[PDB]
RNA sequence: ACGGAAGGGCACCACCAGGAGUGGAGCCUGCGGCUUAAUUUGACCAACACGGGGAAACUCACCAGGUCCAGACACAAUAAGGAUUGACAGAUUGAGAGCUCUUUCUUGAUUUUGUGGGUGGUGGUGCAUGGCCGUUCUUAGUUGGUGGAGUGAUUUGUCUGCUUAAUUGCGAUAACGAACGAGACCUUAACCUACUAAAUAGGGUUGCUGGCACUUGCCGGUUGACUCUUCUUAGAGGGACUAUCGGUUUCAAGCCGAUGGAAGUUUGAGGCAAUAACAGGUCUGUGAUGCCCUUAGACGUUCUGGGCCGCACGCGCGCUACACUGACGGAGCCAGCGAGUACAACCUUGGCCGAGAGGUCUGGGUAAUCUUGUGAAACUCCGUCGUGCUGGGGAUAGAGCAUUGUAAUUAUUGCUCUUCAACGAGGAAUUCCUAGUAAGCGCAAGUCAUCAGCUUGCGUUGAUUACGUCCCUGCCCUUUGUACACACC
């Protein structure tokens, strides 16, 4: 018993926050020492365990396996 | 849904072991009974199974009673890669 | 749908805290003796429940 | 040796009556053919359980209202009785509908 | 069908005799209107304290906004050099939302985006529908089989009379026998010194104790002992069928009167309740449901907040009153239906404290055990007030203390103080009612966390006036007239 008006929006748009398709982040993560030992880059996660690389933003290195656990200054 | 695969396979395993499941309607609840998962993706996984035709669902008083078909048993066994001889406890004929 | 914001509001009590258990309705609900079912659902199933018209 | 008097106490329950009445008749007949001391099948006020509802699902129409009910009868009994014969009596002659409960009065 | 046509009967949703009122007042509550972003909506005798609709969050339906996908499955397409997801911190956001962004990390084939396809919907359509109940219609009316009458539409049976509440019977009969409805039937209320029994109900005797009178009498207490079942329970049953009698009646159907009785209105009150039908209401109860609409910045779902409760006005249920049959103090001190804590958290006794609401600590109770003998109100008795809008009336108004609640502001509710308004028995009209009745009086239950003025039921104090009639409003059937048949709107 009612006809509905069209939902007109005074709101430009909000789009899905697209994830960034990173091309070969592991070369960014690692560093090869000429066919032998290999080093990692920028930290390793102590709260999560070995092998999980951390986040570089600024004045703080950040987790993301257990994201909220580790974001500490260094 | 986007089920963490382990959760899905343990759901399927429990379904195989019992042979049937109810999974009360109540949405948005944290912990599904006796399986330690969320009722939501339990319901959605069983819907996916039914759309495949492996499972027959009888819905009475908001409860989603589920039944396994033999081909559903076969496909579930393939997914959970158990030996072909095993059967759900429903097939173990309870004779009283 | 934040896990702590989706369905955030409490439902310990009030109208919506309980469901019909037959239709899931909120309106016209009966809570006496734990029936938790609505008016008319009771109206027909009561005979199988054990209820009968007497007076 | 289980000779200690048990003061066993039974309590029945039934939506209906005749099943409860014949169950009580069977219990007393068993006790008396077993030579037991009994406090008779006492009669308790049958609790009426009433619900008044609106007939119409929508409220339209002249106000018309109905009253469904049950009438529950309890009628407990009690014996000054030994164990094995009496516990066997408790576990026999039950028909559907009538619910029986036993307390040992320990 | 209708008739301001006739006839014979009915009904306190009609009247008579009246009782109580409503309509005047303030409050509450629901409609309309207005307003608003939204005041979400559906009913207009049978809508309006209805949708159990007593909405602070939800309920949710509307509004301002933010999330998320609860888009199965098929295919294609990308794509493991990552489909994608999630994300601290900040900007931004009401937010401590990785909503969006800055960055960086984390995650791995469940996904993502296109095509179908399907779900979801308090979206629409009760004039597509089922179910449901309401109403026609609390009255007594329906229907078929042969049979007769008619060419047939149909009719007779279903009726001239009398009788009943009844199409209930006596009967008369082109009708005969049959079915439904009414009754019969079931629940409840009453009566059972008859039976069966009972520390989860009572009583007597008798112990042990308290007080008094002292004569051995009373009133008390007491999980002591014995015994009993009238009272209380609930099973079996008994009891009334108009019994007996007197009237009246083509003496039949029955109606009236008295006695006996518990009960002599169908014993009272109920529950089910026929055919046919309504464009009655309900998609807003449903995972009852067709069709149509929408299905990703959504009409899905969720989160925050607003409203549904706003105000120039009118209308319907109700509440408190207008005081002396009163108000306020004391004192007396009687019920009956209920309900009550579990996977949680109710009923709460008692002892505390506080003026109060209240909180407090231990209790009992999953229930004839405890709340409980729900020690309720009106009422009863003794006082104060004294005809004064007064100590009537208690709305509207400030402040405080608490309580439920995540959240009481737009005052949830309670209590304390103060303010004391409108109101002088209420126009035309109109409602309900004939015995445990109306009216007054509360209590329990639904809603409930907190909320009632509502509502179901319960009991208490308990009447005036009929025990009749078609005059108004309708109803039954018969006869009659009609240009009506969507039927006198
Ligand atoms: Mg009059
Ligand atoms: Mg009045
Ligand atoms: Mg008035
Ligand atoms: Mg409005
Ligand atoms: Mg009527
Ligand atoms: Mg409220
Ligand atoms: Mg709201
Ligand atoms: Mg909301
Ligand atoms: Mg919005
Ligand atoms: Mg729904
Ligand atoms: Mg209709
Ligand atoms: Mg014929
Ligand atoms: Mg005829
Ligand atoms: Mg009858
Ligand atoms: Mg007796
Ligand atoms: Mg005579
Ligand atoms: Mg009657
Ligand atoms: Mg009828
Ligand atoms: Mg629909
Ligand atoms: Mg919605
Ligand atoms: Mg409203
Ligand atoms: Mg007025
Ligand atoms: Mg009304
Ligand atoms: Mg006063
Ligand atoms: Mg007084
Ligand atoms: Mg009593
Ligand atoms: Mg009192
Ligand atoms: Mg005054
Ligand atoms: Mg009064
Ligand atoms: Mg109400
Ligand atoms: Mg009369
Ligand atoms: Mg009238
Ligand atoms: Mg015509
Ligand atoms: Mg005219
Ligand atoms: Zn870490």
């Amino acid at each position: 018993g009612k006809k509905r008006k069209k939902k007109v929006y005074t709101t430009p748009k909000k789009i899905r926050h697209k994830h960034k398709k990173v091309k070969l982040a592991v070369l960014n993560y690692y560093k090869v020492d000429d066919e032998g030992k290999v080093a990692k880059l920028r930290k390793e996660c102590p709260n999560c365990g070995p092998g999980i690389f951390l986040a570089n933003h600024g004045d703080r290195f950040y987790c993301g396996k257990c994201h909220s656990t580790f974001a500490t200054q260094k | 849904m986007l089920i963490p695969k382990e959760d899905r396979k343990k759901i399927y395993q429990h379904l195989f072991q019992e042979g049937v499941l109810v999974a009360k309607k109540d949405f948005n609840q944290p912990k599904h009974e006796e399986i330690d998962t969320k009722n939501l993706f339990v319901i959605k996984a069983l819907q996916s199974l039914t759309s495949k035709g492996f499972v027959k669902t009888q819905f009475s008083w908001q409860y989603y009673y589920y039944t396994l078909t033999e081909e559903g048993v076969v496909y579930l066994r393939e997914y959970l890669n158990l030996p072909e001889h095993i059967f759900p406890a429903t097939y173990l004929a309870g004779q009283s | 749908a934040h896990e702590n914001v989706w369905y955030s509001h409490p439902r310990k009590f009030g109208k919506g805290s309980r469901q019909c258990r037959i239709s899931g309705s909120h309106s016209g609900l009966i809570r006496k003796y734990g029936l938790n079912i609505d008016r008319q659902s009771f109206r027909e199933k009561a005979n199988d429940i054990g209820f009968y018209k007497y007076r | 040796q289980e000779v200690v008097i048990h003061k066993i106490r039974i309590n029945l329950t039934s939506t209906k009556v005749k099943q409860l009445e014949n169950v009580s008749a069977n219990i007393i007949k068993n006790a008396e053919t077993f030579k037991l001391v009994k406090k008779g099948p006492v009669r308790l006020p049958t609790k009426v359980l009433k619900i008044s509802t609106r007939k119409t699902p929508n409220g339209e129409g002249s106000k018309t209202w109905d009253t469904y009910e049950m009438r529950i009868h309890k009628r407990y009994i009690d014996l000054e009785a030994p164990a094995h014969i009496v516990k066997r009596i408790t576990q026999i002659t039950i028909e559907p509908g009538v619910d029986v409960e036993v307390i040992i009065a320990a």
